């Protein structure tokens, strides 16, 4: 039923819970109370694509099999550095270290 | 605990039993028998008690 | 489109509603407060340190856990809390061979 | 076989969701006469709350019954739905309209659920879980329906909230073939309300609570081939619920419990269970064809009790769950009637038994072979005179020899145990591998 998403922006993930087919404007109000920023400055993206305020999460592609609690989906974040978007690309996680060869 | 002879709640249910027995409807006679136990615990021994 | 939404609802909270977890590569893992109560070392930091339990400055510094290890730890906290107090299907958790050897050492440290 | 005489109004108004569609498709695939009315009523249910998984499967069977000339449905449909009634067809602009309308209803219910959680109201959250659980069933999300009912368990505060929640998990566990989960949930729903409230639902009762908990468990016990446990719980339910919106019909509990106890109980046990109990008398009075079976079985009337069994077999085969049980329950009732009939006899004639069961001499000889190996009797077939004789051994022969064989194994196993304990004394363990 419930789906979990992560808002990553320049090596900074934000774990925020939302509904399956909820409005996009409702998700921006939750980040306002944690970042002390107006919701009009944030911009949610999905696979390098600008979303709309009139649409919902269920119409884009936020299903139960995709945004599972065990493996959430990456959500883009873009602020307002001047008048347009700011961030767009993030950085992946690090690589695992060398495994001990004495155990294999 | 004074005078008796005067029951209305049990007289209505007793009149339906004499009518439903002619139509052979055991589904309604079983429901009317359970409702007669509450009134039987508050009446002496008149004539409706034997019906 | 349709449907009535709530402006100040859901899981909206101040600085005391979400915690902060500092990784070893510079990543900042900000999760909920109820999800960090599964472990033992993280829960001990919120009860202390210290005579100030709540001060809008709660943070977790992990110098031994990098970024790829804490990425599965935060997902394991949500998987453990959500899949309780119910009776539904529980899918299998995808665990990599290179991560299983690292997740075992982190589970014993976090007491989970 | 199939039966053209069957009431489809009561069989479709008893269940809802996926059970109403599956029960109607099995009738059309088995009965050629009841195929147009079965597919028409099933297509009308797709209009309310549209979907995309159950709208393309129903139309697949309609095109194979009207366009194909191999079936009898050709002179009336003429390979076109324009024949008397106008069922919903399937075109290009219909596969897209049935998907956009279903997704619009999901976004409206999901948005309202987030607002109810922010108001800190446990009554609005529990009410919204029932609407989301039944919506994902008709669409095709079998895993999303169990996630909505499982979250409503923490918002209970009364006895009616636990009963309404436990009844929803049974509907999802039926499609998943989880018979063990149904038996584990009916026990929890019986200890909280203490069996029909704490006083019996005031004085008069219109919809009994015990009947709901006793009817949902009978469907899972029948599919698991458990006729002994299903016939012992269906007798406690009474006819006081007036049909069901999402459960079995009241005209099927008398057959489910009447046919299960007829194969596991004899004649003496039937007069004390399905006859002495006043709760099962209300269910048997609705269908007089089932009450005459018990009376004919007690009066040693196996000739008339067998002819009435095959007459109702064509009507029970049109069902979905009772259809696969016509080959396991019918063979046990016929075998039980033959054992009880041969108990007072000891030298029955083959010519008299063949004329009583409406059979012949050739079919009667084959029935005696399957009655000795499978049954618990002891008869002998004498082919020299065509008379079922009886030749049993002495009571002292099968008792002295059985006790002597057990005494020899008792002394052999006791002496062999001393040999195993002998090597365990001088420090000699296992050294073979």
């Amino acid at each position: 039923m419930d789906v979990f998403l992560m808002i990553r922006r320049h090596k900074t993930t934000i774990f925020t819970d939302a509904k399956e087919s909820s409005t996009v404007f409702e998700l921006k109000r939750i980040v306002e109370g944690i970042l002390k920023r107006p919701p009009d400055e944030q911009r949610l993206y999905k696979d390098d694509q600008l979303l709309d305020d009139g649409k919902t999460l269920g119409e884009c592609g936020f299903t139960s099999q995709t945004a599972r609690p065990q493996a959430p989906a990456t959500v883009g974040l873009a602020f307002r550095a001047d008048d347009t978007f700011e961030a767009l690309c993030i950085e992946p996680f690090s690589s695992p270290p060398e495994l001990p060869d004495v155990m294999k | 605990d004074d005078l008796k002879k005067g029951t209305q709640l049990l007289e209505i249910y007793a009149l339906e039993i004499q009518m439903y027995t002619a139509q052979k409807n055991n589904k309604k006679l079983k429901a009317l028998y359970e409702q007669s136990l509450h009134i039987k615990s508050a009446i002496p021994h008149p004539l409706i008690m034997g019906v | 489109m349709d449907g009535e939404e709530k402006t100040y609802g859901g899981c909206e909270g101040p600085d005391a509603m979400y915690v902060k977890l500092i990784s070893s590569d510079g990543h900042e893992f900000i999760v909920k407060r109820e999800h960090a109560l599964t472990s033992g070392t993280i829960k001990a930091m919120l009860s202390g340190p210290g005579q100030f339990a709540e001060n809008e400055t709660n943070e977790v510094n992990f110098r031994e856990i990098p970024s790829h290890v804490l990425s599965k730890v935060c997902m394991y906290f949500t998987y453990k809390v959500r899949y309780t107090n119910s009776s539904t299907e529980i899918p299998e958790f995808p665990i990599a061979p290179e991560i299983a050897l690292e997740l075992l050492m982190a589970a014993n440290f976090l007491d989970c | 076989v199939e039966n053209p005489s069957l009431d489809l109004e009561q069989y479709a108004a008893s269940y809802s969701g996926l059970m109403r569609i599956e029960r109607l498709q099995f009738i059309a695939d088995h009965c050629p006469t009841l195929r147009v009315e079965a597919l028409k009523m099933a297509l009308s249910f797709v209009q309310r709350t549209f979907n995309v998984d159950m709208y393309e499967e129903i139309h697949r069977k309609l095109s194979e019954a009207t366009r194909s000339s191999l079936r009898e449905l050709q002179n009336a449909p003429d390979a076109i739905p324009e024949s008397g009634v106008e069922p919903p067809a399937l075109d290009t602009a219909w596969v897209e309209a049935t998907r956009k309308k279903a997704l619009l209803k999901l976004e409206k219910l999901d948005t309202d659920l987030k607002n109810y959680k922010g108001n800190s109201i446990k009554e609005s959250i529990r009410r919204g879980h029932d609407d989301l659980g039944d919506h994902y069933l008709d669409c095709g999300d079998l895993s999303n329906a169990l996630k909505c009912y499982s979250r409503a368990r923490d918002y209970c505060t009364s006895a009616k909230h636990v009963i309404n929640m436990c009844l929803n998990v049974i509907k999802v566990s039926v499609y998943l073939q989880n018979w063990s989960h149904v038996l584990s949930y009916v026990s929890k729903a019986e200890s909280t309300p203490e069996i029909a409230e704490q006083r019996g639902e005031r004085d008069s009762q219109t919809q009994a609570i015990l009947t709901k908990l006793k009817c949902a468990a009978g469907l899972a016990e029948l599919a698991a081939r458990k006729y002994k446990q299903a016939a012992k719980c269906l007798l406690l339910a009474s006819f006081d619920h007036c049909d069901f919106p999402e459960l079995l019909s009241p005209s099927n509990v008398a057959i489910y419990g009447g046919l299960c106890a007829l194969a596991t109980f004899d004649r003496q046990e039937l007069q004390r269970n399905v006859i002495s109990s006043s709760s099962f008398k209300l269910f048997l009075e609705l269908e007089p064809q089932v009450r005459d079976i018990i009376f004919k079985f007690y009066e040693s009337k196996y000739a008339s009790c067998l002819k009435m069994l095959d007459e109702m077999k064509d009507n029970l085969l049109l069902d979905m769950y009772l259809a696969p049980h016509v080959r396991t329950l019918y063979t046990q009732i016929r075998n039980r009637a033959l054992i009880q009939y041969f108990s007072p006899y000891v030298s029955a004639d083959m010519h008299r038994m063949a004329a009583a069961f409406n059979t012949t001499v050739a079919a009667l000889e084959d029935e005696l072979t399957q009655l000795i190996l499978e049954g618990l009797i002891s008869a002998r077939v004498d082919s020299h005179s065509k008379i079922l004789y009886a030749r049993d051994v002495d009571q002292r022969s099968t008792t002295f020899e059985k006790s002597l064989l057990m005494g020899k194994e008792f002394q052999r196993r006791a002496k062999a145990m001393m040999l195993r304990a002998a090597v365990l004394r001088n420090q000699i363990h296992v050294k073979s591998p």
